């Protein structure tokens, strides 16, 4: 989702 | 308050909003995602409540994100609630709702919560 | 959603709200608190996520509202987070946050939630 | 509050 | 409240819950889901706050539930916030947050909110 | 967990929290308001979901406390919903409810959320 | 999730 | 509120 941090 | 809103805004996730606050309570601006990349943009749109205050108490605001833009339609929208304080280290506190578009079914589980702070720095 | 979502829309406690729901987006309107008096009018902004649904689910949303007028200064803001379900029965179902301004001692108790669900009717 | 029901 | 708390609820989705209200504010019992097959139930415990009320208010409660049983390990943890209104038709009003366990990076989508009315038809 | 969750926990307000987690998600316990005097002790109880985590996700838990005990009756309760991390610098991350018991009139008013973290230290 | 509706 | 800070 783009709410969240970064996934990396 | 509005010029000490109007500005950068960063969260402990990595998330960075602009907003410009107006005269009339108007609050208009993007988020950007992290990796921060061209477009993890998307438009955001609130108000806040101006007051005089001879107490130091917060300005309540509020702000909606709608997840789509043209890379992404995440088919989700989060609300933000809090308040401004502002000062050596202003900072924003908020508390969120993301909502996803569901079936009736799942109508139970569209509603996630969870909290932001938010500083210049 | 969009043209459903344009009109007027009531609540259990007797709040009216009006809306234009933008081609990209954008939420723009009114929100009426009960009595329903001249100016119990404030200002509300919003966006939604429109998208392609090929299995009823409903179109997430979200709005501001700054409790601030020109007859009233309420130090609060309230935000609505929630979907759009069209049809006989079209509602609008939400979560709510409503922040008020504290002082930093007082903080821990800024924030209600509560839940609204909008129809027609 | 201007949220709530008539208080009447 | 107490022996008016202590008894069977439902609520809108089809679930049952049964409890026992404890002179000192202990709250014991079982959850059931839909179905009402053996075991889909779950162990409650909670507490409520009892007080003499000389302007009808209703009476301040909350449980909590852990979604594991021996047919169901479903990792997360219910609680349940809310007040008893006693009387002709009885209801137990609530807003819930359901946390999942998440590793660290999802920590931020663990928990979702919503709301439950309960009554004993 | 479990042995890991048994102990003293602090928040940054000031809180202290004791519990005891027993073999089959149980959790038994005191929580103290800041001063930290002889009683501003009250009772807790809840429950946590025990399994095997092979990728390091929390221990999800939950609890009440009734603000009420021989010295105070605060006619309300708070339920806190969150998970268990633990290792060098364990912590309960929660989101909470606070509900006062109030007239149907005030219902709309009733739950404020907030959200705290708790440490060993 | 054991929370829910039937999901029938 | 006995869930607050000190109040001091």
């Amino acid at each position: 989702h783009p709410q969240g941090p970064p996934c990396k | 308050a509005e010029a000490g809103i109007t500005g950068t805004w960063y969260n402990q996730l990595g998330s960075t909003f602009i907003v410009t606050a107006g005269a009339d309570g108007a609050l208009t601006g993007t988020y950007e995602s992290a990796v921060g990349n061209a477009e993890s943009r998307y438009v955001l749109t609130g108000r806040y409540d101006s007051a005089p205050a001879t107490d130091g108490s917060g300005t309540a605001l509020g702000w909606t994100v709608a997840w789509k833009n043209n890379y992404r339609n995440a088919h989700s929208a989060t609300t933000w609630s809090g308040q401004y304080v502002g000062g050596a280290e202003a900072r924003i506190n908020t508390q969120w709702l993301l909502t996803s578009g569901t079936t009736e079914a799942n109508a139970w589980k569209s509603t996630l919560v969870g909290h932001d702070t938010f500083t210049k720095v």
